[PDB]
RNA sequence: CCUCCUAAAGAGUAACGGAGGAGCACGAAGGUUGGCUAAUCCUGGUCGGACAUCAGGAGGUUAGUGCAAUGGCAUAAGCCA
RNA sequence: AGGGCUACACACGUGCUACAAUGGCGCAUACAAAGAGAAGCGACCUCGCGAGAGCAAGCGGACCUCAUAAAGUGCGUCGUAGUCCGGAUUGGAGUCUGCAACUCGACUCCAUGAAGUCGGAAUCGCUAGUAAUCGUGGAUCAGAAUGCCACGGUGAAUACGU
């Protein structure tokens, strides 16, 4: 994981777009490609449509997701068994 | 000897005898023995009940045995109920930390299942 | 003994003063304590039935009744009259002394003890719990144990209701999950 | 109670690590030094508590201390 | 040879009429004295599960009778010493 | 830009680590050879259990650094047990590099402690400083070797014969 001396990582476009959303009370899904951004406690209550490769999976943010990247809740590979 | 909730092997030396606790390995046992002031080479059967009592009393600050099993289950259950990538790997029994599954996932996947 | 005198001194008055009983002996009392080992694999080996009987004789103060099968069952490959159980009812001073020994020694000797279930009643004030291992009792040592072995304890009381039986065992400080 | 059928029931002394000295009859046959009692267990004393199962926001703020 | 029906409320009553069993078992599965009451279901309870054993309840003979069927059987003819 | 090449009921090749006592571990201690280095190798000192961080000397190098080699030896312990063997997997806490370590990095700590007790038919390498094993360095490279290339230490057995 990333060092604690360098802080957590969040993409600016998302950080500014979720500050705008939490400032204006936006309930539309936050459309993003930034799967590398750590979830901050100001996304709590919003749904983030995180990319996974071919569509934006919407993930509603709860208290337990804080400190996880956005991409952990968007599975990229599809697998439904072999036989 | 009965430290925590389980039985410690009496015939062995303290360090290994204490490592028989879910939550105490070799260096945590060494730290327990060094804070108790007992040699690690002495057998547990050859030391007094007051030494047993203080060994229990400073094992007790380490979350161990069933409390540790509760904490580990709760962390894995939190991952699985949360439904992240680590949660889905724990749910499907696949390796969680990025190992290969084309070959050599045998510990996580159990024995071989022929088609 | 200590708990019959405890019972007769404070548990009777405590229950009276909350349940508003009109009579003195409307208070619940415990009637018997029954210990059961359902061995099962005695048909494979009669000697481990004797081992479980010696275990129950050490755990209680009494020799156990070797209990046979009531009717013939195919799924466990038993016939009627095949001995598959051990039963002791204590029922008196040895009941009170075992209740002390249980409540004081054996229940805090349970590995990972988060509490006994308060929903483990039959609906008529009688309690049943399951001891997972006979080592929780200090009558048997760790050395000469052939195999691990649990048992079943039922407290059969006088009480007519769930709330009475729950209220009575708490008067003796029973470890309910609460 | 029958006579030559039952195990020997003698009075012995049970002593805890907390200094709980106690007189109980049993079939042990010797005095014993038990290690947990009913005045000693964390459930009996109420010291068990629970696991955390939360505080991810507090863990975040403690490990980071970030402005904004 | 035994049991039920046919068989018409005493007995008996035929057909290549309708249904089933017997050619034994037990020195206890006999005698007696003392005692006891079943099936099934529910609710709890270590392994233990649909079903082993324990505890309580509902139930009231729906069980049991060495073996078919019928008639009996709680004073038990059933179960134990 | 994000994902994939890293998937996973399975099958095979090539490795690595083992199943231990000719060893595991703990303390002390002896002996290398080759090579690399300036958007680099980075001492000494301080801090950290550690990965590592801060300060910072020297070095475009027979100078300085990577970099006190390991097996070995000596003392002790373990006593044949799935173990003080083994180290897979997993949880928590971290470090570094890089815009960025979720997919999908290496490493550290604490806990976890999986299979495995020498491997069926079959099959491979090797004739001497060889096989076996024990460390070390390089290229590629921000980071990312159990691979490859190279380097020493210990060091056999066996070949009647076609
Ligand atoms: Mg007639
Ligand atoms: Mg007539
Ligand atoms: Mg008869
Ligand atoms: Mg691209
Ligand atoms: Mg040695
Ligand atoms: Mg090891
Ligand atoms: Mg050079
Ligand atoms: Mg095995
Ligand atoms: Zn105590």
């Amino acid at each position: 994981p990333r060092s604690l001396k360098k802080g957590p990582f969040i993409d600016l476009h998302l950080l500014k777009k979720v500050e705008k959303a939490v400032e204006s009370g936006d309930k539309k899904p936050l459309r993003t490609w930034s799967r590398r951004s750590t979830i901050f406690p100001n996304m709590i209550g919003l749904t983030i449509a995180v990319h996974n490769g071919r569509q934006h999976v919407p993930v509603f943010v709860t208290d337990e997701m804080v400190g996880h990247k956005l991409g952990e809740f968007a599975p990229t590979r599809t697998y439904r068994g072999h036989a | 000897a009965r430290i925590a909730g389980i039985n410690i092997p009496d015939h062995k030396h303290a360090v290994i005898a204490l490592t028989s606790i879910y939550g105490v390995g070799k260096t945590r046992s060494k730290a327990i023995l060094a804070a108790a002031g007992i040699a690690e080479d002495v057998k547990i059967s050859e030391l007094s009940e007051g030494q047993i009592d203080t060994l229990r009393d400073e094992v007790a600050k380490f979350v161990v045995e069933g409390d540790l099993r509760r904490e580990i289950s709760m962390s894995i259950k939190r991952l699985m109920d949360l439904g992240c990538y680590r949660g889905l790997r724990h749910r499907r029994g696949l390796p969680v930390r990025g190992q290969r599954t084309k070959t050599n996932a045998r510990t996580r996947k159990g024995p071989r299942k022929p088609i | 003994a200590k708990l019959h005198d405890y019972y007769k001194d404070e548990v009777v008055k405590k229950l009276m003063t909350e349940f508003n009983y009109n009579s003195v002996m409307q208070v619940p009392r415990v009637e018997k304590i029954t210990l059961n080992m359902g061995v099962g694999e005695a048909i494979a080996d009669k000697k481990l039935l004797d081992n479980a009987a010696a275990d129950l004789a050490a755990i209680s103060g009494q020799k156990p009744l070797i209990t046979k099968a009531r009717k013939s069952v195919a799924g466990f490959k038993i016939r009627q009259g095949y001995p598959i159980g051990c039963k002791v009812t204590l029922r008196g001073e040895r009941m009170w002394e075992f209740f002390e020994r249980l409540i004081t020694i054996a229940v805090p000797r349970i590995r990972d003890f988060r509490g006994l279930s308060a929903k483990s009643f039959d609906g008529r004030g009688n309690y049943s719990m399951g001891v997972r291992e006979q080592i929780i009792f200090p009558e048997i040592d760790y050395d000469k144990v052939d195999r691990v072995r649990g048992l079943d304890i039922t407290i059969t009381t006088t009480a007519k209701s769930d709330e009475e039986g729950r209220a009575l065992l708490a008067a003796f400080d029973f470890p309910f999950r609460k | 109670m029958k006579k030559d059928i039952h195990p020997k029931y003698e009075e012995i002394t049970a002593s805890c690590s907390c200094g709980n000295v106690m007189k109980i009859r049993s079939t042990v046959g010797h005095d014993l030094n038990l290690d947990v009692c009913s005045k000693c267990h964390p459930f009996f004393t109420g010291k068990q508590r629970d696991v955390a199962t939360g505080g991810r926001v507090d863990r975040f703020n403690k490990r980071f201390n970030i402005p904004g």
